[PDB]
């Protein structure tokens, strides 16, 4: 079939990542113009997305060039965090650099090395202005707060960020040596609260508990089981095939009520009153499960039992056989707490400890998700805060400063590749450009003055571009782990350079 | 409806139809004679330097193109050689009478006069013809090596003909009494070395199937009883589609172990057939070879029928319809079997084939794409070495006589004419175009060279000719560039009528229309 | 004009005057960077300032006139 | 369809074979530039590997297929050189153009290139022809397994990839036999490993592990029960396949195979082989019995693999549960599942210190292309190594031989009075693409860069010093350890010139157009 040559392979390389790189641009740096996601192709929707990864897969990523940064940026946010928005823009900033060098016909080798060369030198330079805010654990808690402060920024959350700051701080604090991402348990629901993020005792659970069965339980010790039925039990008797007539199509459904009743007895051999069958039951089952005295509580969470398998000293395993196979979960009070017209069976009497369940009650499931990545990134980057107390100053205050030496380097350091390294030290400052003008400031007096203001050593001085100004990073508290700065480059660093040296595309 | 057309518009289209086709073979046929990659289908891409093959490959859209195929093909079956040139000669007059046809001048004797003209040559061709056999040595198999040398040298390697030409003789000897490609059938090899071959006069197998151990499974028999079998033995053997219900209960192990056993019978009926070396065009199975390597009787599967047939013709054996081999002639048999790797590939070689009339060649080339051109020297030489056997009367090759004849003929253009000095002149010159093409498809000059031959054809010398490699004047038979007289004889008589045929045709009827 | 890749040589001479340097500069004679000894390779300031005084203005001077108007 | 001949069919042949070389010469060498190549399948493949490009390449122009062939020839034996013969083709191809444009005949042109290639491959013989044993070769092997694995992107930090190859061809094939067995060397790789994870296995690693580790995870030396017998449904070819829905036959069946599989497993314990490899392997019901039998045994086995378990171990074949005898016992040095430190990677090495007939060189890596990168690393490394472990005959690369070859050819071209005196000298011309593209791969101006090597070869008259192949700044070949099997250039050359020569010998094209498949 097809053999593509470099020009398109390079230009399509240029356009797509640039085309996607400017999707979140005005949403990047500090907040400029936001980014509205219009979905006209697959549905009809009005959507607001400042997230690359969101924006990535929503719009068609099928541009093979876009696929690169779509992948690379996605991987980066998935690793170090909040890297997608970065990487998507960063290599997009990069593509424009060599594009001139490509236009200048600078050897593809030259731009590869020089950037990657300068990629070290800047992160090298990024290593210095990286400053430990976490030496003292309370200052580290304060380090955890400011580093989480730059993470939760720029997205859309009303009151939510305040719960996640301390929590990304607290997930680290109680765990001793890492943050709690999994010990934290994400519950995203619509409750009586248009904006809430709070701590969940045990983990809440949704159901309407009606009919005869007592709707509360006391002194719960849970028998943890993954084995059970829905309309047909898993056992020797769990299958019956009989229809000879049209009455039988009616009769075949009645014998389904035969299969539920025999397990209702089986929970009584263990005699255990608190038993999780993690598969659902209905009211008519709740009618039947209320007769025996051993209740089957339906739809028990896996991670919520893992939540319990953490603190309770119990076990999360699969299937089930007898009470000693999977250790007995225990919760002081399993209760049904009604949120709105609907009631919620709530596993409680177990509060935080080794783990956390976090129930977010938003006005929308939309507001519930944007806080997760905010949390998820603030969790990981505060786990980066753990080992490295270093926070290098945000608002691209590193970028210009990363660009400072590399500029000064590129002149000196290469006697050729300054083309790339300057271009490197050039593109680093694009992120400040797109915001500082979005800020109302003049980026020209930002990327370079404030650069040589902070790059010559006032690093707290940085972008407050939501005031349209230079701003004090430590004072603004706008800073994030030095570890969040490096790899988002290193991803984006190769995000560009791949398609740069890609000179051909074969197509089946 | 029905279509038809007459006269010059048809008649010129009659000769216009032909001249298009002869250019397919034009520069072809030789060492510097070009070669044709002809792709007549989407994934079907074919390569031949011979016309007849591509004639078979190409579409014939004309009665001319139709009437041409056999004419060239007529020289194919003869020597194995010379379609392309017969194609050249057929339409070679057609351009000479285009003066006449555009004169509109055609009494039909034009074709009728070229006939006695075709007579004076094929006569003279055999006159100057000389038996090489009883003339050369007392031996006449170094004569064949002379032919082999010369006839290994006209397409590709003259490097290896010093080694190969003696074997070309040896192949022909076992080839002669049954004239076959399969019994000179070559087995290519590569990677053990570059650019060599050696004659193996028993048969050889390119293919075989052995697993569950190989180096532990006997690969050789110093008295092979050769089962030539078309039989298949698969993972499990089945005589039934289904009966009852993969699981159930009694039914599960019931099918499986017997599905094993129905193999064992054919697994046995091979081994107690006197099949020790076992050869099955359809593959031996894995558990079959688990059995076969358990029974330590060498099996083979994925076996070439030709390999099966090369053996049955070399052993006097037979391909077998039954795993049981009652008859050692229905069976194959030898006094040697080996699985030996020449180049590293598993091969099953049979020496001790009682007939052993199948010579195999184990041949290495220079590269992937360089190998074809090599063995065609081996294949051509035999054909023409055998051709040197068949008609011992042999003249100079390389169109040596034509210029002489071209002179000798239009010598009658002085002698013949009240009229047809034209015809005799036009007849005389068309001879020269075949080697002149060979001269010119060498990118070299002919009127230069061929006339210099003619200057010594003006001496009366005839075998004076060109060695297509050097491409300069010479005496081909003294260079011993060879073809028997009958080779030159037919190509004329083949193309002569072809030049004569449709010229009687001013009209072609098509009922199907078009 | 000499037909030599300037970028490196420039960036060479850059990495020279980046480092700062006097005695060495690009020589298109050999075609590559070379000694500045005042070899003839280091050349009269008189011209340069004058030159460098001159077209330096003309830009900014003409930068005043984007306002060009024409009786044409 | 149409007849195409002469300059017509010439410029027919010229396009892709020239055009395809371009992406591959931009991919030439490690500094050769990668190519993202995306199917209509949604696939994406980033390849600076021309052999992979040609594989990835479905493009038209049958010649562009014939290179997909021609690289694979040199790919196995020589290893590296797959791409260069391609980019050398288009070199001498366009080189051939203007001689016909001169009026040098199509068969005049090819042969001038051809015999001049003889001098080249003959001049090639002058670089280093050495021959050494494996344990010496490893040094020139790993110095090349630098280049090979490295031109395959990260030899780096590996003699593990380098020196298992030193064993690979060594164990499967002798030094002197020179019979190519990469077929006997099992090149195996697994995602989820590491490039820093690479292993030689002289036997077979079977990914299937013990039914239960509660059953012994070490079977003693050999005592492997070769079993083609169902302990799960053996996809049996005879019957209509249906499971039963009734509790009646649900009970009638469950007592049935508990009897046989146990007495099968006990019959295995009776055959005296404490590992049962089963070509139709183990479901759980037989495994409880197997566990209850306390018999170490192997679950589902690939059909030919239990045979490959036979040969590679020298294992004597027990065909079927019907043939059972205690005498024939499969070979395993030690039967155990192997976690390398990569636990997601678990294979059961059948590890033969006695009879090893298939040597598994097992390499790992983070992901698919990664191990593939490492596989074609480990592939051509050994493949180049196989030459050098057999005949360690090294030319130093990057155009250092080209001038060296182009030199002698050039004058000797003029020495030949034949018309090809131009063509043979025109031959020596297109050799210069090799440092050329590499120069521009390395990002250098070739026309100067190459005559450096010329000035070198004018002085040196041998590849030792050279230009940068690795773009490292030390312009070297020997000293840059640019070390190429002297066989391969002779291979690579002969491949280019002769393929083209038939492309040059074939001027007669019946196609609907210039090119076709």
């Amino acid at each position: 079939a097809d053999e593509e040559r470099a020009e398109t392979a390079r230009l399509t390389s240029f356009i797509g990542a640039i085309a996607i790189g400017d999707l979140v641009k005005s949403t990047l740096g500090p907040k400029g113009m936001d980014k509205i996601l219009l979905s006209s192709g697959r549905d009809a929707s009005l959507m607001v997305t400042n997230d690359g990864a969101t924006i990535l897969k929503n719009i068609g990523v099928d541009n093979p060039a876009a696929k690169v940064l779509v992948d690379m940026s996605r991987v980066q946010d998935d690793e170090v965090g909040d890297g997608t928005t970065s990487v998507t823009v960063l290599a997009a900033e990069l593509l424009r650099e060599a594009e001139s060098l490509i236009a200048k016909k600078i050897h593809p080798q030259t731009i590869i090395a020089g950037w990657r060369e300068a990629t070290k030198a800047a992160r090298e330079a990024l290593l210095s202005s990286a400053v430990d805010h976490g030496s003292d654990e309370v200052k580290f808690r304060q380090d955890l707060m400011n580093i989480a402060g730059t993470t939760l920024s720029s997205k859309l959350l009303t009151h939510h960020k305040d719960h996640f700051t301390k929590l990304a701080v607290e997930a680290v604090l109680r765990l001793k040596g890492s943050g709690n991402l999994e010990a934290i348990h994400i519950i995203k629901k619509l409750g009586g609260s248009l904006a809430d993020s709070y701590l969940d005792e045990g983990f809440l659970l949704d159901k309407k508990i009606g009919v005869n069965q007592p709707k509360r339980i006391e002194n719960a010790k849970i028998l943890i089981a993954n084995t059970g039925m829905d309309t047909d039990k898993i056992k020797i008797f769990g299958s019956r095939v009989r229809v000879d007539s049209t009455a039988k199509v009616a009769e075949i459904e009645h014998a389904e009520k035969e299969k539920m009743k025999e397990k209702v007895e089986r929970i009584l051999k263990h005699g255990i009153n608190c038993f999780i069958n993690r598969q659902l039951i209905y009211n008519y089952p709740e009618q039947l499960f209320g007769a025996a005295g051993v209740m089957a509580i339906e739809h028990a969470d896996f991670a919520g039992v893992e939540r319990l398998a953490l603190v309770t000293g119990g076990e999360i395993a699969s299937t089930f056989d007898h009470p000693e196979l999977v250790k007995l979960g225990s919760c002081k009070l399993i209760e049904e707490v009604m949120i709105g017209e609907d009631k919620l069976i709530h596993f409680s009497g177990v509060a935080l400890g080794e783990a956390c369940t976090i129930v977010l009650r938003g006005a929308t499931q939309q507001i519930l998700d944007e806080a997760e990545r905010s949390l998820h990134d603030a969790l990981c980057v505060l786990a980066q805060t753990v080992k490295d107390s270093r926070t290098v100053y945000g608002g691209g205050c590193s970028e210009m400063l990363m660009a400072h030496a590399v500029t000064q380097l590129a002149n000196r350091t290469p006697g050729k590749e300054a083309v790339a390294m300057e271009s490197y030290a050039k593109a680093l400052r694009m992120l400040p450009t797109i915001i500082a003008d979005n800020a109302g400031y003049d980026s020209a007096d930002l990327v370079a003055q404030l650069r040589a203001a902070h790059s010559e050593g006032n690093t707290t001085a940085g972008l407050d571009m939501r005031e349209g100004t230079i701003g004090d990073m430590a004072i603004l508290g706008i800073t994030e782990s030095f570890q969040v700065k490096r790899q988002v480059l290193l991803s984006a660093a190769e995000a560009a350079e791949v398609i740069l040296r890609v000179d051909n595309i074969i197509k089946a | 409806g029905t279509d038809s057309s007459q006269g010059i518009p048809q008649l010129v289209s009659n000769i216009s139809a032909c001249q298009v086709i002869a250019e397919a073979v034009r520069t072809t046929l030789g060492p510097r004679g070009m070669d044709k990659l002809i792709v007549d289908g989407r994934g079907k891409a074919t390569i031949s330097n011979d016309g007849a093959t591509i004639l078979k490959l190409l579409d014939v859209v004309h009665p001319a193109a139709k009437t041409l195929v056999d004419i060239a093909k007529s020289q194919d079956a003869e020597v194995g050689d010379g379609t392309t040139s017969v194609t050249l000669l057929a339409a070679e007059f057609l351009k000479q009478v285009k003066p006449y046809v555009e004169e509109g001048l055609h009494p039909q004797i034009i074709i009728r006069a070229f006939r006695t003209a075709t007579q004076l040559a094929v006569n003279k061709i055999k006159e100057i013809a000389v038996t090489v056999k009883k003339a050369d040595k007392v031996e006449q198999r170094k004569l064949l090596e002379k032919c082999a040398m010369t006839a290994l040298s006209s397409k590709l390697i003259s490097q290896q003909k010093a080694f190969f030409a003696k074997m070309v003789v040896d192949a022909v000897m076992m080839l002669d009494d049954l004239l076959q490609l399969k019994m000179i059938g070559i087995k290519k090899v590569q990677g053990g070395a570059l650019e060599d071959s050696q004659l193996v006069a028993g048969v050889a197998f390119k293919k075989t199937f052995s697993y569950a151990g190989f180096e532990m499974q006997p690969k050789k028999y110093h008295n092979p009883k050769i089962a030539l079998l078309n039989v298949e033995l698969e993972l499990k053997a089945e005589k039934d589609n289904a009966e009852i219900r993969v699981h159930t209960v009694e039914d599960y192990q019931a099918i499986v172990d017997a599905e094993w056993n129905i193999l064992y019978d054919k697994l046995e009926k091979i081994h107690h057939s006197g099949a020790k070396v076992v050869l099955s065009k359809l593959p031996i199975g894995d558990v079959a070879t688990q059995y076969f390597a358990d029974r330590d009787m060498f099996c083979a599967g994925r076996v070439p029928e030709e390999d099966l047939k090369r053996t049955m013709m070399a052993c006097g054996g037979s391909i077998q319809t039954s795993v049981n081999a009652l008859s050692a002639d229905v069976l194959g048999r030898c006094q040697v079997f080996e699985e030996t790797q020449i180049g590293g590939e598993r091969y099953n070689f049979f020496t001790g084939c009682p007939k052993a009339k199948t010579c195999t060649f184990i041949l290495r080339g220079g590269a992937e794409q360089f190998m074809e051109e090599t063995e065609r020297s081996l294949h051509d030489a035999i054909m023409i070495v055998r051709r040197a056997i068949k008609n011992d009367s042999v003249v100079a090759g390389g169109g040596a006589i034509e210029m002489e004849l071209s002179k000798y003929l239009r010598d009658y253009s002085r002698t013949i004419p009240g009229k047809q000095q034209l015809l005799i002149g036009a007849y005389a010159k068309a001879l020269e175009i075949i080697p002149r093409q060979l001269c010119d498809n060498a990118g070299f000059d002919a009127t230069n060279i061929l006339n210099k031959l003619r200057a010594r054809h003006a001496q009366g010398g005839t075998w004076y000719g060109v060695d297509i490699n050097n491409e300069d004047i010479a005496d081909n038979f003294e260079a011993f560039v060879w073809e028997p007289a009958m080779v030159r004889i037919n190509a004329l008589t083949a193309a002569s009528e072809a030049a004569c045929l449709i010229v009687s045709v001013d009209e072609t009827i098509k009922n199907p229309r078009s | 004009n000499a037909g030599y890749d300037s970028a490196d040589l420039v960036a060479q001479l850059r990495a020279a005057h980046s480092e700062g340097n006097t005695t060495a500069g690009l020589d298109m004679r050999e075609g590559t960077i070379g000694d500045m000894a005042i070899l003839g390779i280091t050349e009269s300031f008189q011209v340069k300032r004058q030159v460098l005084l001159s077209a330096a203005e003309a830009a900014e001077v003409i930068l005043r006139v984007d306002n060009i108007i024409k009786a044409a | 369809k149409s007849r195409l001949m002469g300059l017509e069919a010439l410029k027919s042949h010229i396009m892709a074979a020239k055009a395809v070389a371009n992406t591959m010469r931009t991919s030439l060498g490690p500094n050769g530039l990668d190519k993202m190549m995306v199917d209509k399948d949604g696939d994406v493949t980033v390849t600076n590997d021309g052999a992979t490009i040609l594989s990835m390449m479905d493009v038209d122009h049958q010649i562009a297929k014939l290179m997909v062939e021609l690289s694979k020839s040199q790919d196995d034996e020589i290893g590296d050189g797959t791409t260069g013969v391609v980019v050398l083709a288009g070199a001498l191809l366009e080189e051939a153009e203007q001689l016909l444009d001169r009026g040098i005949h199509p068969i005049r042109i090819a042969d001038g290139y051809e015999q001049a290639a003889r001098v080249a491959i003959e001049h090639l013989d002058k670089i280093s022809d050495s021959v050494l044993v494996d344990i010496k070769d490893t040094e020139p092997l790993i110095q090349t397994a630098k280049t090979t694995l490295g031109s395959k992107v990260v030899n780096s930090c590996h003699r593990q990839m380098a020196e298992i190859a030193v064993n690979a061809v060594l164990t499967v094939a002798d030094m002197e036999r020179r019979d190519v067995d990469f077929e006997l060397i099992k090149v195996e790789g697994k995602v989820g490993g590491r490039l820093e994870d690479t292993k030689l296995i002289k036997g077979v690693i079977v990914d299937k592990d013990f039914s239960h580790p509660q059953m012994p995870k070490k079977v003693e030396d050999a005592k492997i029960a070769i079993l083609t017998c169902p302990f799960e449904p053996p996809k049996p070819k005879t019957k209509h396949k249906l499971d039963v829905t009734s509790v009646e036959d649900y009970k009638a069946l469950q007592k049935y195979e508990k009897e046989k599989f146990e007495e099968m497993i006990q019959q295995i314990k009776e055959t005296g082989a404490n590992l049962a490899i089963c070509q139709w392997g183990f479901d759980d019901e037989a495994n409880h019995l197997l566990l209850q039998n306390n018999l170490p045994a192997v679950r589902w086995v690939g059909g030919p693999e239990i045979e490959l378990i036979a040969i590679a171990t020298g294992g004597r074949i027990v065909p079927r549960f019907s043939e059972l005898t205690a005498e024939k016992l499969g070979f395993a040095g030690l039967v155990q599942e192997i976690s390398f430190g990569t636990t997601k990677d678990k294979m059961l090495v059948i590890e033969q210190c006695k009879n090893s007939r298939a040597v598994t060189i097992f390499i790992r890596g983070g992901n698919k292309m990664i191990i593939e990168e490492a596989k074609r690393s480990l592939h051509d490394a050994l493949c180049v190594i196989r030459n050098l472990i057999r005949d360690n005959r090294v030319v130093y690369g990057g155009g250092a031989a080209e001038i060296s070859c182009a030199l002698a050819v050039s004058q000797e071209a003029d020495k030949c009075p034949t018309l090809e005196q131009y063509a043979m000298r025109a031959f020596a011309d297109a050799l210069e693409v090799i440092p050329m593209a590499l120069s521009e791969n390395s990002g250098m101006n070739p026309i100067q860069t190459m005559t450096e090597v010329r000035a070198r070869q004018v002085k040196e008259m041998n590849p030792a010093l050279g230009i940068d192949c690795l773009h490292k700044g030390t312009n070297d070949m020997k000293q840059q350890h640019v070390i190429e099997t002297l066989i391969g250039k002779k291979q690579q050359i002969s491949l280019a010139t002769q393929m083209v020569r038939m492309i040059l010998k074939i001027d007669d094209i019946r196609k609907p157009g210039e090119s076709e498949e």
